[PDB]
């Protein structure tokens, strides 16, 4: 059967405390960062593992929703995974209907609608993730952040997770609109270095880029070459 | 508080909601009914709140069928649904079996609705709470004149004479004092109005009471204001 | 289970729903939005509460939400619930167009959405919609119209009104300034800028911290437009110049 | 305090308090006595009147020609269970053209009663029934509780002050097995009268008898018809 | 679905949710209805004049059908819901029976709806009370009241909402065959009745009337001002 | 079958034969085709007897429920519409039903003809049945609104008689009913044999 | 308030409702089932609450299919419901797959049905632990016990109820694997008699059943002659 | 088949219909009225299969009057036409198709007189003049010959009489009397039945 | 056939940075003309026009459903639809009712919003799309229109030549079909303007 009463309700102040607690859960997550270059957009996040025993190659934080859209998160991995599954399904429904790839804004709207659904629906907690969605459409780059609340915002560049305020200040200092994708990758990796709290390496981070070709996650060798400087 | 559900027995074996509803009927206006060999009478006090309220509209006695009428006390809005079922049930009996439905069967039908209340796992359309009324059903059948009392608990009992509502206890004591098996319908009407005059806070008038009788020969009949005035002046 | 139920729907002992009221308090915090009716048009103006530098600006507007050919709406409250409500509004209007092959009446659309918003209060054990949104439109029957709704589901028609932060002070200023039947869209825009300067904490209306939109009837077709940054900057400069001229009158 | 309000909650002591409360419900009811012999099965009840004017609330009901029940507790739930039982016996005669076995019927009652005790937003049937019937095997007497457990009895009583009735029945159980119908019903009437207050005594008004046998379909003998059976019944000091 | 008992009995046998909804009705704007021989009047107290409101949208006196009208107190959204449901019932009844709906029938429908919500699972009571006025087929004037509980009664005159008890006492004192005789006298009576409860007076009331074989007519603001000035004349 | 009904100044007359047939075989010659729906309005049977009986009995119970709820007897128009809406649900499922719902109300004497096809119509004169075609002519020649009660009885009786004479599947006895403002009265039941003695 | 639902955990990760349901079966009288080479034998210390109740009342040795039998402890109502579930499972298996259900599969399926209820708040855990026993020439003798939690394991000998532990101590010293059913029934009777407490429990009726080669693969109640011989031996051994 | 006719004009629309109802070979009723007043300033003329006509018409009637009640203004004729077209087309593929042929006439303050045509397949077409039934075949050509878009209402009544006279002369079925109604800005105005 | 019940014809043609779509005006029943002003071509965009022929009820219904879906799409996306996107949406709409088909055969003709590249296509009853570089036709007089368009079509026609070609083709084709005719309306779509004309035709 399942419960049919909303678990999130307005407090006397006028705040959805479950949503704000989910935002706190997001902030406790691993850092993630996004930067929008003129010719592309880069998604990067730290992939620190509990031990060497973990196989980094086994699972990927940065995942492709479509050929030209991929997204990254900070927060709860399981909620992130159900969201990426539903996002892939939504994009494919769009493609079956219209036979063009789903625009980045529209996919962000649909997944945000899902996140709102779980806010208000009965017997479900909010999602414990904020997603960063990157896309290239109509010869233009896009970066989007979707919160647990179900509200999407468009960013030239942004950060999530631990120390996201410090990262956002660093990006505001270090960002120029004319950045090419390579320099933008270097800037995002520097931001992750700001709060990584460890020896960065190809294994312990992920980077993903979107361009006219499409979304792809940099290989370990590629991110090693980028990390060299 | 909502600490406990609708369907929970007390430590003493009583459903809390049923007990509270049986308490609720005590808030309602008084009614009296008497069973005689020549018929049964049904009498109520209107309890007019204010002068401007038109006294005709208060209908605490109703016609389930030609041969059955009933009176109610408690949350009359709840009684509306029960009398609706009583009407459709007696007419369904007529449609199917081509005969009048006995008062015991009609009271069994309406009583079956009570105690079918449930929070969940019940239906899309279902009763959340018990009904808040007690109904006195009166009619003449092949068995003869009969009177039945249906409580919120859904227990229906045949009674020679009964009083339901706020002053039911004193009315019942007076009814035990007055009643005898050989009573005539006119004497029963007079006695019932006497007891209603005792219990009623306001002085008895043609307006502030309603009386009806169903007899073996005739259908359920509501005494008009002229009849009430004649009887009351006789009193 | 009853133990975990929040019981949003129940009345209070005093007779208040209290979830609707708590959500109204939420709307009170949100970005200010005003609408002013005029003889030749109607406008929507609102604070762009999100004004971080890195934020990109790619949209019709953050909170102007064209709903139909002949109407638009501005929002104050929880943005996700706002998105849901605006999608429902568009579906309602297009369903009306499918059935009747005519554009939906403004009041009719407002009543439909408000019926939904009420229904969340009445039953279902769901939280109310924490949104109040201004509607602007033109219809053949009544002409230019401005409507407001609340989480309760109550709606009204206002010649001018405000919602969000300091809406009380905004309406207080609007009442004295507004001239019934004598306003044109230009004067309404100036009044909007004055009210926005009064309500908004920012000492200067940056012209990046406001989104202003206008609805007008031109050649038998409604045109819904968002004023560009140059135009709204010109408005803010003109208002500052007028304030200076009044300052000259002060001395 | 916390555990009692719901049926699903198990108490720390290994008990569900709600079913115990429902059993207290049947304990607070007009007494009944169910009894059988080699060739007959009888049911006797103290039909209890709320007032002198009121009638005494049909304690004994017809399920089928070969099965009948005596109700104690909530009469509405009792009537619901009776409707279920009647439908099961009707379906048995429709489908298989035979009387439903009484043991099988009480098994079905057990399942139906058990389903509420294990789920939320549902309560036990606050009734205890004494089921009496004649089958191919012979006379049977069964007792059912608000807890779905049911018992097969040589004789039994339920309701208010029924421990004294069980005492008399346990003392006199040997005589009941080899007995004529009149002697058996008289034994049951004495057992029932034990529960009744000393001030009150059995009368035609307040007693109802239900009998089923090999040739006798289940029959309820009313106030007029109990007079042959209570013709004796000497005294009750 | 959300199946829960919002309304349940309490010790002493009171439905607290229904009582609280009646409290919510008490807070609402006053309404007054006065039955009359060839007229039936309805009046309602403007809670306040924002000076920016469009008078059309905020009206509380609504036509359920051509022959019947209603006014309400309590939650306006709930009032709108019951009004629409009553309107569709009016049309369906006309469809099925080929006759206009009687005031008793539509009152019973609204009452049954409210009562269903008082007993159904997962639904709060409708937080409104309504004065339903209409003319029967015979032309007999009809006035009924409905409550959140679902009880319905006919009143020669009644009030609902804030100040209802006081104004009800007033029109209990002042109701008479003389006032009912003239339609202008009925309108002046209800205007006085409202004038006690509303402090501002004048344009702070909304009044409407229905006549035999006429549609609902809402008096003009200047017209009610003329009536109010007539009351000032009567005092002197 | 042949059934006949018309309205005149002193109310409505209803007439019908008493023959029921299965193919050629005359199963019954004494069926009461006029159905007493209630004390105040009454109906007729044509087409399927089972269909007419069942649906008109359902109408009877609905009418009684309406009377109990609204404390006023249902109008003939409203009852006709209830029957029509009831049968329209089962349109195309083989219902063959022909009915003339006859009664009084605030309007006056009321006559409505309802059909399985769905037609509901009010008229001064109606006839539904196999012999309705023969009955119509004699009824039309005789009928006038200003007609004595005895004259209307004679017209209806002879109309059903001639229809029985011509049509094979209509016969038996001519039952006749007269609706008056108090209610219906069963005025006569003449066998067509003694009517053949009388008229010829 | 962590013990008011089975959709909850203790802070130390325990579902207390299930443990309380296990207290329920611990309250009820002991039942023992002892596997052997030929088959399985069940025994129950069925207490007689009242002299009035007939022999065979509150039967605690159900038959869930021709080839399998149940023995139960705890709430007999819950036990009856579980027996109905097991009977339906065996019937459905025969219908679909065309042969008598294996005991391991039946135990697993009824165990999963039990486990379904520990998860959710709406339903409470079963108040019955029960043993399943069956014999087949292809499968051999098999005895399984299913607890209220839903754990299912295979036991050479098992006990459920008040004197589970003491009954297990007695059952350990039996050499079950060599023994045959005809001796094992006598051993079952002596163990039941020794574990029975005369003071706390007024009286009991030894209820016995077996399945095995001697029965040719049917669960059946012990013939009265053999049960009487076993009871006489038990009273003799009790001393 | 029943006859419906409509003739639009500069400031009016004229509508007429036969007044018969028939069972097999007999006209049961001579005063049957096939015009339905969906509001003050629209009429819906309805012909088709038995039962479907009245049922569908009354559904459209209740919905239009409900629109008036809830909104405070009446549907326009075009909107009413599209609404009934929607309801008819929706049921075309359902289990319960309405075999009903409609002619909808109305006036609007903004858009002036309007006459609309619908077939049982629910195809909607505005027309200067239109007809339904077998008689439409006979009478449309006369309308084609003598109609002008600037016809006065008296001339329109005369043209209607011409068409009905042609039906009397040639159409095999007996349509003795015809209702006539005209919709204009004032409202629906009943006119004396053209009769023979 | 069912499609022949109401008749009708639609044609679209592709030129150089220009598109032309034309259709007949007759609305009739199996042989009775009812009106000569049926709208079979509906504007689905600033420069995207759909033309439907078949059963008239399905023509109107599919047009209205498409406008519903498209208005939602344009409001949500914020951008005018692309022609291929409209084609795919129409195919989905038709194939949703694969059983109990809409008896209409769309022809979609328009210029791309940004590139202003001419696009024409046609779809069958159950939504098999068919993009084509020269012309597409649907209706009762399809064979006549096909032969005439095959002969008269030239690549890279200017707007005037496109108008003349499609006009002659529609006239000559519908004149040889009984259930189509009663005038022709043609819409020429260019980047800077849409021009609509009605052609002199044989009313027969």
């Amino acid at each position: 059967r399942g419960y049919s009463f909303s678990l999130t309700t307005f407090s006397p102040s006028g705040k959805l405390v479950q949503i704000e607690y989910a935002l706190a859960a997001v902030a406790g997550g691993a850092p993630s960062v996004g930067i929008k270059a003129a010719n592309g957009v880069v998604l990067a996040t730290e992939k620190k593992q509990k031990s060497i025993l973990y196989d980094e190659r086994s699972v990927h934080k940065v995942e492709p929703i479509t050929k030209h859209i991929g997204l990254v998160y900070s927060g709860m991995g399981p909620d992130y995974r159900v969201l990426v599954h539903r996002a892939r399904k939504l994009a494919q429904q769009y493609y079956l209907v219209y036979q063009e790839p789903i625009p980045t804004a529209q996919l962000v709207q649909r997944v945000a609608s899902v996140m709102q659904e779980y806010t208000q629906s009965g017997g479900v907690r909010p999602f414990g993730v904020s997603l960063l969605i990157c896309g290239w459409n109509e010869g233009r780059p896009y970066l989007f952040q979707s919160d647990p609340s179900g509200a999407y915002f468009a960013w030239k560049a942004t950060a999530m997770g631990k120390n996201y305020v410090n990262g956002k200040t660093f990006l505001e200092k270090r960002y120029n609109e004319d950045l090419e994708l390579e320099d933008a990758i270097h800037t995002a990796i520097l931001t992750l270095k700001e709060s990584f709290e460890g020896q960065m390496t190809e294994d312990n981070i992920e980077v993903g880029i979107c361009n006219e070709a499409g979304f792809r996650r940099l290989t370990p060798t590629e991110v090693k070459d980028y990390l060299a400087a | 508080e909502y600490d406990r559900g609708v369907n929970t027995f007390s430590p003493e074996g009583r459903l809390f909601q049923v007990e509270y509803a049986i308490e609720a009927i005590k808030l309602g206006s008084t009614a009296i009914g008497i069973q005689t060999s020549e018929g049964v009478c049904l009498a109520v006090e209107k309890r007019i709140t204010s002068p401007l309220m038109e006294p005709s509209s208060i209908e605490k006695i109703v016609e389930i069928d030609a041969h059955i009428g009933c009176a109610m006390s408690g949350l009359i809005a709840d009684a509306k649904t029960l009398i609706d079922k009583a009407r459709v049930e007696t007419q369904n009996h007529w449609f199917t079996y081509n005969e009048t439905m006995t008062v015991e069967s009609v009271t069994q039908a309406v009583s079956n609705l009570a105690l079918q209340f449930g929070e969940e796992d019940a239906d899309p359309g279902a009763m959340s709470r018990p009904f808040g009324v007690a109904l006195l059903f009166g009619g003449v059948d092949e068995k003869g004149p009969q009177l039945f009392h249906m409580d919120p608990s859904g227990t229906f009992v045949q009674c020679d004479a009964r009083a339901i509502g706020s002053a039911s206890e004193g009315a019942q004591s007076s009814l035990q004092e007055v009643y005898h098996k050989s009573m005539t319908l006119k004497e029963a009407i007079k006695s019932s109005l006497i007891i209603l005059k005792q219990v009623m806070e306001e002085k008895l008038n043609a307006t502030n009471i309603e009386l009806a009788t169903v007899q073996p020969g005739q259908n359920f009949h509501m005494f008009t204001k002229e009849e009430l005035e004649e009887v009351i002046k006789d009193i | 289970s009853r133990r975990y139920d929040s019981r949003t729907t129940i009345f209070s002992p005093e007779g208040r729903l209290y979830q609707v009221e708590y959500a109204m308090e939420a709307i009170g915090h949100a970005g200010t939005c005003l609408g002013i009716l005029a003889n030749d048009g109607v406008l929507l103006a609102a604070e762009r509460r999100n004004i971080h530098k890195l934020l990109d600006e790619v949209f019709f507007s953050e909170k102007i939400y064209k709903l139909n050919e002949d109407m638009a709406c501005s929002v104050a409250g929880i943005t996700s619930d706002a998105n849901v409500l605006t999608n429902e509004l568009r579906l309602i209007a297009q369903r009306y167009l499918l059935q009747y092959q005519e554009p939906i009446p403004c009041e009719q659309l407002v009543t439909a959405l408000c019926d939904i918003k009420q229904a969340y209060t009445q039953f279902g054990g769901k939280r109310p919609f924490g949104v109040s949104l201004l509607y602007i439109g033109w219809d053949k029957h009544y002409g230019f119209q401005l409507y407001q709704s609340d989480p309760s589901g109550n709606y009204g028609g206002w010649k001018a009104t405000c919602i969000g932060n300091n809406s009380a002070a905004a309406v207080s200023m609007l009442k004295q300034d507004y001239k019934e039947g004598e306003m044109t869209l230009k004067s309404a825009l100036a009044l909007a800028i004055k009210v926005l300067n009064k309500t908004m904490d920012v000492s200067k209306l940056s012209a990046e911290k406001v989104e202003i939109a206008t609805l007008t009837r031109e050649n038998g077709k409604t045109v819904i437009r968002v004023l560009k940054q140059k135009e709204v900057e010109q408005l803010i400069k003109k208002h500052e110049e007028e304030e200076a001229k009044a300052e000259r009158e002060k001395k | 305090n916390q555990y009692d309000n719901d049926v699903t909650v198990w108490s720390p002591q290994g008990r569900i308090h709600q079913i115990e409360y429902a059993m207290e419900a049947v304990k607070q009811g007009s007494a009944t006595v169910g009894l059988k012999s080699k060739t007959h099965a009888v049911l006797v009840a103290l039909k209890r009147a709320q007032s002198e004017l009121a009638a005494h609330q049909k304690k004994i009901l017809h399920v089928d020609n070969h099965i009948g029940i005596s109700i104690a507790g909530l009469t509405a739930d009792a009537r619901l269970l009776c409707n279920f039982m009647r439908q099961e016996c009707l379906d048995s005669r429709f489908v298989f053209d035979r009387p439903l076995p009484v043991s099988r019927l009480v098994s079905l009652i057990g399942s139906k009663t058990q389903i509420p005790t294990q789920r939320y937003g549902r309560r036990p049937y606050g009734v205890g029934l004494l089921i009496a019937g004649y089958d191919d095997m012979g006379p049977h007497i069964f007792q059912t509780c608000p807890s779905a457990n049911y018992f097969d009895c040589r004789a039994m009583s339920i309701g208010a002050r029924s421990q004294s009735a069980r005492t008399y029945l346990e003392r006199h159980m040997s005589e009941f097995m080899e007995c004529n119908l009149n002697e058996l019903v008289k034994h049951g009437l004495r057992a029932l009268r034990e529960t009744l207050p000393a001030e009150q005594d059995l009368t035609t008004k307040n007693v109802s008898i239900g009998i089923v046998g090999k040739d006798l379909e289940f029959t309820i003998y009313d106030d007029d018809d109990v007079s042959p059976f209570l013709e004796g019944l000497e005294e009750r000091p | 679905s959300y199946d829960r008992a919002i309304t349940v009995f309490s010790p002493d046998g009171h439905l607290f949710q229904v009582e609280y909804a009646q409290e919510a009705v008490k807070k609402g704007s006053t309404a007054v209805g006065v039955r009359g021989r060839d007229i039936v009047v309805l009046g309602v107290e403007k809670k306040s004049v924002a000076k920016l409101q469009d008078e059309r949208t905020v009206r509380k006196i609504c036509a359920l059908d051509d022959n019947v009208c209603m006014a309400f107190a309590g939650l306006t959204a709930d009032a709108r819901i019951v009004i629409n449901r009553a309107r569709v019932e009016c049309q369906s009844h006309r469809l099925t029976v080929e006759d206009p709906v009687t005031v008793e029938y539509i009152t019973r429908y609204i009452a049954s709806l409210k009562q269903r919500y008082t007993q159904s699972n997962g639904r709060r009571p409708f937080g409104i009370s309504a004065l339903i006025v209409g003319f029967d087929f015979d032309g007999t004037p009809r006035l009924y009241q409905t409550d959140p509980s679902g009880t319905y009664h006919a009143w020669k005159a009644n009030a609902i909402g804030r100040g209802a008890k006081s104004v009800r006492e007033f029109l209990e004192k002042n109701y008479t065959d003389e006032a009912i005789e003239t339609d202008d006298l009925t309108i002046k009576l209800v205007i006085k009745a409202l004038l006690e409860v509303v402090q501002s007076g004048g344009k702070n009331i909304e009044l409407a009337v229905m006549r035999r074989d006429q549609s609902l007519k809402i008096l003009n603001p200047e017209e009610i001002e003329k009536y109010v000035a007539e009351i000032e004349k009567e005092k002197e | 079958t042949t059934t006949l009904a018309f309205k005149f100044r002193h109310g409505v007359i209803v007439a019908a034969d008493s023959r029921a047939t299965a193919g050629a075989y005359i199963a019954s010659q004494t069926v009461k085709k006029v159905i007493e729906i209630n004390p105040y309005l009454l109906g007729t049977m044509a087409g399927g007897a089972a269909d007419c009986s069942f649906w008109e009995r359902l109408l009877a119970r609905q009418c009684r429920i309406y009377e109990l709820r609204n404390k006023e007897r249902i109008s003939v128009a409203a009852a006709s519409k209830l029957l029509a809406n009831m049968v329209y649900q089962y349109k195309g499922m083989g219902l063959s039903m022909g009915t003339m719902i006859c009664g009084w109300d605030k309007r006056g004497p009321g006559l409505y003809y309802v059909d399985s096809e769905g037609n509901r119509i009010s008229g001064a004169t109606f006839s539904v049945g196999s012999g309705s075609v023969y009955a119509y002519g004699v009824m039309d020649r005789g009928y006038s609104y200003d007609l004595e009660v005895e004259q209307a009885y004679d017209l209806a009786r002879r109309a059903i008689y001639q229809a029985t004479y011509r049509d094979a599947y209509s016969g038996g006895a001519v039952n006749l009913y007269h609706v008056r403002e108090d209610g219906w009265i069963r005025v006569s039941s003449d066998n067509v044999a003694d009517l053949h003695e009388k008229y010829s | 308030g962590y013990d008011l639902s089975a959709s909850t955990f203790s802070p130390d990760g325990r579902v207390f409702q299930v443990e309380y349901a296990m207290k329920a079966v611990e309250n009820s009288s002991t039942a023992i089932g002892i596997r052997c080479k030929d088959g399985v034998v069940f025994g129950v210390e069925k207490l007689v609450l009242s002299k009035l109740y007939e022999e065979g009342s509150n039967k605690r040795l159900f038959n869930v299919d021709r080839h399998v039998g149940m023995a139960v402890a705890g709430l007999l109502a819950d036990a009856r419901s579980l027996a109905d579930i097991a009977r339906e499972e065996a019937s459905n298996f025969r219908s679909n797959f065309g042969y008598n259900i294996p005991l391991k599969h039946l135990a697993d399926r009824v165990a999963m049905y039990v486990h379904a209820y520990t998860l959710y708040s709406a339903v409470r855990p079963f108040g019955c632990s029960f043993m399943l026993g069956s014999y087949s020439v292809n499968d051999g003798a098999q005895l399984y016990m299913i607890d209220p939690s839903g754990v299912s394991y295979g036991y050479w000998g098992c006990a459920i109820g008040k004197a589970r532990q003491a009954a297990k101590t007695e059952i350990e010293k039996l050499q079950m694997k060599e023994m045959t059913c005809r001796d094992i029934v006598k051993e079952v009777a002596k163990i039941i008699y020794i574990v029975h407490d005369e003071v706390k429990d007024k009286a009991f009726e030894l209820e016995l059943s077996w399945v095995g080669e001697l029965t040719n693969g049917r669960h059946e109640i012990v013939p009265k002659d053999i049960r009487e011989e076993a009871e006489k031996y038990a009273k003799e051994s009790l001393k | 088949m029943e006859y419906l006719i409509g003739i639009q004009g500069p400031d009016y629309v004229l509508v007429a219909s036969d007044r018969v109802a028939a069972s097999n070979i007999v006209q049961m009723k001579d005063d049957h009225d096939k015009m339905f007043k969906m509001s003050e300033k629209i009429l819906l003329l309805c012909v088709g299969e038995a039962g479907d006509t009245v049922q569908f018409a009354e559904y459209i009637q209740k919905n239009v009057q409900l629109y008036k009640m809830r909104n405070g203004y009446e549907l326009s004729p075009t909107a009413a036409a599209n609404f009934t077209r929607r309801n008819l087309a929706d049921c075309l593929r359902s289990r319960t198709p309405y075999h009903v042929n409609l002619l909808l006439a109305g006036y609007d303050e903004h858009e002036g007189p309007a006459l609309y045509y619908m077939d049982y397949l629910a195809a909607l077409a505005k027309a200067p003049f239109a007809a339904h039934g077998y008689g439409a075949f006979l009478t449309l050509s006369i309308l084609d010959r003598y109609y002008t878009p600037t016809i006065s209402r008296e001339r329109a009544v005369e043209l209607l009489r011409k068409c009905l006279e042609e039906l009397q002369k040639r159409f095999i079925l007996n349509l003795p009397t015809f209702s006539v109604r005209i919709i204009d800005k004032n409202g629906i105005h009943d006119l004396d039945n053209i009769s023979f | 056939s069912i499609m022949s019940y109401n008749g009708g014809a639609v044609m679209a043609m592709k030129g150089k940075n220009c598109v032309a779509i034309a259709a007949d005006r007759r609305f009739g029943i199996q042989a009775q003309m009812v009106t000569t002003d049926f709208q079979k071509i509906f504007p689905m965009g600033d420069r995207l026009y759909i033309g439907l022929a078949g059963l008239a009820t399905d023509v109107q219904t599919v047009a209205q459903r498409l406008k519903f879906r498209l208005n939602l799409y344009e409001l949500k996306e914020g951008r005018q639809i692309k022609p291929y996107t409209l084609m795919s949406m129409v195919a989905n709409l038709l194939y949703e009712k694969r059983f109990g088909p809409y008896y209409t055969e769309p022809v979609i003709a328009g210029l791309d919003p940004k590139t202003f590249k001419p696009f024409i296509c046609s779809l069958d009853l159950i939504g098999c799309p068919m993009v084509t570089d020269d012309f597409v036709v649907s209706g009762t007089c399809a064979e006549q229109m096909y032969g005439m368009c095959e002969s008269l079509w030239e690549p890279n026609m200017d707007p005037d030549h496109l108008f003349e070609t499609i006009s002659q083709a529609m006239l000559n084709a519908v004149d040889r079909d009984a259930v189509s005719g009663m005038g022709v309306i043609v819409h020429i779509i260019e980047k800077d303007k849409i021009t609509t004309r009605t052609l002199k035709a044989r009313m027969d």
